[PDB]
């Protein structure tokens, strides 16, 4: 009952580290830097380093998705913690990459990923763990196949780290870390918090709305300029809550024959309801249901009507939440903003300078930055910029880095799809990009 | 061999020895980090000659100034790792 | 024909449904958007089937929710199938004499939002305004939407009445709903930890004035 | 020196208390609740109780205006502190009211103000102190004429308090506490802070701008809806910084004959410059200098031109700052925002719920509130309200309290211009007012 | 008459006596407020009989639970006022 904690979002970006409140570690008698054994759902375990966090609630533990995945749990779930005093320096570990994360990677896995990742870090690992290593503008996942002291150990300087070839297949319950999570969203702290509240009960405790007769929100309208990460938020909320996600793209619907549009809307809601709890995301809502006057067609008006009908046809409906994105409130038909429909709105504004920095770190996680690269400075020269602008900036910076090195590489032959790990993006690359 | 003033604040330190996963654990209090060193030599005489350093992990920090107190070096209730040199 | 007018969420659907139930009449709902979502022709076929089924099961009430979706201001229609639908509606209603004893009720935002030919003489000739509720009304609505909740002693509905002037019934129902869901979230961390009674313990749970304050400022 | 500190604004509303940082009291060896002796300008002293404050800078001391006045200093000045170990329980003190604060007051003074103010509080006082006592919807000032252990003592339960007859005249350097100060402004923390920065050097260290060639701000435009306290801010900044204040009322100027307007603008700037450092406040700027097209007159266009000229005619100007209030930026002629003119803008917005609370406390300081009065509640039901609305609310509440008591008083004769001290404003009074 | 463990944290208390501006100052540490009372009686024998209470000012707070420690009652380096009763 004291060793049981509620899973919460990581502040420490290192996948090995989980965080407790100072008081809680006191209570549990855990050493700062101790190896701890976490127990999750489906009889899964993880081993991690525990550290204190001042901002962590006494009843919560902070962990990165990597560890949440390994424990088959989600934010808000309950795990148990306990010290691991017996843990030995491992003699030898065997790791293999997951196939889908290594397509196109023609590097030396050990030299490029594993060696730097483990070097002098004293990471604990447990057999059957999936961990993530970033580098060369990619992020590779590995599964731990065997540890010498089984089933867990510390990878000490003397621990022999084996791959021994042949990427492995991804099992069903093993969610890719390439999936969108709250980890991939910068500069939306406040709004992301509201959306999480709205959705918590309906998506994580659906059994409740069979036991009671109170109405949770059904439709949430995310507003703000293009490139602000509305699609990202919806996708992330789905993934994190373990809900089914169904995308409806405005233009894709409107591209269809009169009738195949309405048929596609219907199939979307049916499939959602079938796979509930679920989120339906309607990207570019104004393409489908623009201001009542802006429609000229007759089949156009039939489509909007079909959407209103489908919204109304959602009670608890096995627990389906509809999210939709648009530029401005008044860009869409005021009838979707009616009651049993898009009755909740959230404004995803332009990010501030702090947000810009979070976005820049998110979009550089897999790059090697030279020491002269500031990011806080790039934050400061990009006042107008939205997430999509910053991502493009990092992308342009990196491609410039690559071009500079491309003449040099062609000449002393063309390593090409490799030396991308030795390559570093320099502040000069960002300046080049910042003035384009 | 290590003398603890029971009337002063006290703390436990866990040492991870290089030489295998040797886990030693000991009460200290306003002791210096250099006291951890002497405790280590005391418990593994062989190391008396051996050259090693003490550090914390996550992040790696080498405890360079051994004259500091456990309290000053923020090492209350910490794991200290022995790294050979 | 009785035309109920007023802003969304004032309980026009509720009134029509209630009058049906209380008088033991058959109730047939026609939803504007639902009709307009149909293929040209399947609309008119659906209007017809509605009046036929009403008349078959009389005494009956037909409620037309969102009338302006079906029969908007004569100019606002651009379609040709759109104009056929409005015509079809006029025909069906004027074709209901004393009928098998069938009354037609319809809701809309404003008088002027719909085709004036519907406010005709043999058709929607009676209009009734369902306005924004006053502070007394707000209180009745708040009690209605709390009947099945356990309220703490510190909960003052009359207070919540007073800070919700603009609110219509649909707003107040949402308020109570938000209050209750907040009560539940507060208790959800506590419940997950000492295991998850979950779809129970909701009877021992009480919604507190603090829950309403939280909801009132959202 | 360690005993020298910089004067700063009070958090603790009790006039007897000054606040130091925890570290500073440590350093000075002062007891929490100790009587301390403060030394100011013009050989003035004050005695106060010292308390710690978590938010107070180590080099600053927080005190109310009352004590700033007694020490003849202003925010930012330097005082010296020292313990007062010798301070004795006083045998007898003699106090008299300042004439201008007691006009209309036909009460006991001792029973209504002094007795409750001193009762069991253990206030230190020094001969020649002016202190303030609030009550009966007034605030009366008293001067300490004599203390038995001279020149200071503690007014202990056994201390005899004399106030035998004859209000005294106000000396020249003795500023009325009825003057507007920062303590009269609620819910503007951020903006009031900016304005104070802008004005600090030009108004408090004017000699600097003769020693250097850097340009301080000249014109500050305060915008926001009516009743937000723009006039209040300007008046307060003047008072607090000891600058001369000159009001120009838009409508008053425009009410004059063509020519007597321009003559009045000129006289305003001349008189300011003559009495610098000075603030000129232009209330209702849009009455004088509306959007270039909105003027239809020809004398109207001459007036706006005359204003631009007058702004430009302010060089080092000795040290004259022009402040002006308007509803919106776009309501006034854009040439006023040109560089040498109104080049600084500050938005005085609608107050939030915390601000609303500060305003409600400010406008109730002199009332007796019943225990059932919850200002935080009144804060919550007044979302749209601006300062001027809240002040009206308190005023309506108080007048309702008085009407309720007026039938009762007329009948058993009419104490009337008294008994207003025993009267208490109840939550029922505020509800009544809140629905009017 | 009052014993101070000089190995333990320590604080000074200024006692404002009702019997005139009597300013007594004494060192203590993890003593109880009741120890302030004892010290007062010790220093002014005449008051062994007299009925009084201890409080802080600004705001007035009566120190009602005399069993509390100076640390617990947040009275480190405080002025305590004696009020007759
Ligand atoms: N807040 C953000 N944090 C991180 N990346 C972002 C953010 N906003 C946008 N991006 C990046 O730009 C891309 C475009 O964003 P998208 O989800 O399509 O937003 P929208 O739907 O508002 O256009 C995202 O996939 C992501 O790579
Ligand atoms: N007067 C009212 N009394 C009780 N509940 C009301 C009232 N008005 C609205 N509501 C609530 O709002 C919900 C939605 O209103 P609805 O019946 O659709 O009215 P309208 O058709 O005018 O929007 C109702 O189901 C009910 O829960
Ligand atoms: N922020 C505030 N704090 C305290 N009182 C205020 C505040 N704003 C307005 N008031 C009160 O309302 C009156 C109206 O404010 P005023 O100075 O005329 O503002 P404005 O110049 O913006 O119209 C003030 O004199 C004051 O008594």
């Amino acid at each position: 009952r004291p060793n049981r904690l509620i899973v919460d979002e990581a502040i420490n970006e290192d996948n090995s580290v989980v965080s407790l409140s100072q008081p809680k570690m006191d209570e549990l008698q855990l050493f700062r830097g101790d190896t701890v054994l976490l127990k999750g759902k489906k009889r899964r375990e993880a081993v991690c380093i525990v550290l204190s966090d001042d901002t962590c609630s006494d009843e919560k533990i902070r962990m990165n998705r990597v560890v949440r995945n390994n424990l088959r749990v989600r934010l808000g779930d309950v795990i148990s913690i306990q010290p691991c005093p017996d843990v030995k320096y491992g003699k030898r570990i065997h790791v293999l990459p997951i196939d889908d994360t290594v397509e196109g990677i023609t590097g030396n896995l050990f030299e490029v990923y594993l060696k730097p990742y483990f070097l002098e870090a004293y990471r604990p690992i447990r057999k059957g763990d999936i961990f993530l290593v970033r580098g060369g503008m990619r992020a590779v996942e590995f599964k731990v196949v065997e540890t010498d002291p089984s089933p867990y150990c510390i990878v000490a300087p003397d621990t022999v780290i084996h791959c021994e070839g042949e990427p492995i297949k991804r099992e069903d319950e093993e969610e890719s870390l390439n999936e969108v999570g709250y980890d991939d969203i910068g500069g939306c702290r406040k709004q992301l918090a509201q959306i999480k509240e709205m959705v918590e009960l309906p998506l994580r405790h659906p059994a409740l709305f069979k036991a009671i007769g109170v109405k949770p929100p059904r439709g949430i309208l995310l507003y703000g300029p293009p490139g602000t990460g509305k699609t990202l938020i919806a996708r992330a909320v789905a993934n994190e809550t373990g809900a089914f996600f169904f995308l409806i793209n405005g233009p894709e619907i409107m591209s269809k024959l009169a009738g195949e549009s309405e048929s596609n809307l219907r199939k979307a809601f049916e499939e959602a309801a079938a796979n509930a709890p679920a989120i339906i995301f309607i990207d570019e809502l104004d393409a489908i249901a623009p201001k009542r006057e802006k429609t000229h067609g007759e089949v156009e008006r039939r489509i909007v009507s079909q959407l209103l009908t489908l919204m109304d046809g959602l009670k608890q409906r096995a627990h389906v939440i509809v999210m939709a994105a648009t530029n401005r409130p008044n860009s869409i038909d005021p009838a979707l903003r009616r009651f049993g429909r898009f009755d909740r709105e959230v404004d995803i504004g332009i990010p501030d300078a702090t947000g810009r920095l979070e976005i820049l770190q998110i979009h550089t996680k897999n790059m090697k930055l030279a020491d002269d690269v500031d990011l806080e400075q790039v934050a400061n020269e990009t006042h107008g910029h939205v997430g999509a602008d910053l991502a493009a900036l990092c992308s342009e910076a990196a491609l410039q880095a690559i071009r500079k090195k491309m003449d040099l590489i062609d000449l002393e032959d063309t390593i090409d799809a490799e030396v991308m790990n030795s390559l570093a993006v320099t502040m000069d690359d960002f300046r080049w990009a910042l003035s384009q | 061999m290590i003398l603890i003033d029971e009337s002063e604040p006290t703390t436990n330190i866990q040492i991870r020895l290089a030489d295998g996963g040797r886990l030693v654990q000991k009460f200290n209090h306003s002791h210096r980090i250099s006291d951890i060193r002497l405790f280590i030599v005391d418990a593994r005489p062989a190391m008396a000659a051996t050259s090693f350093i003490l550090m914390t992990t996550f992040p790696n920090k080498e405890l360079a100034d051994e004259s500091q107190t456990l309290k000053e070096a923020n090492l209350l209730n910490a794991v200290i790792v022995q790294r050979l040199t």
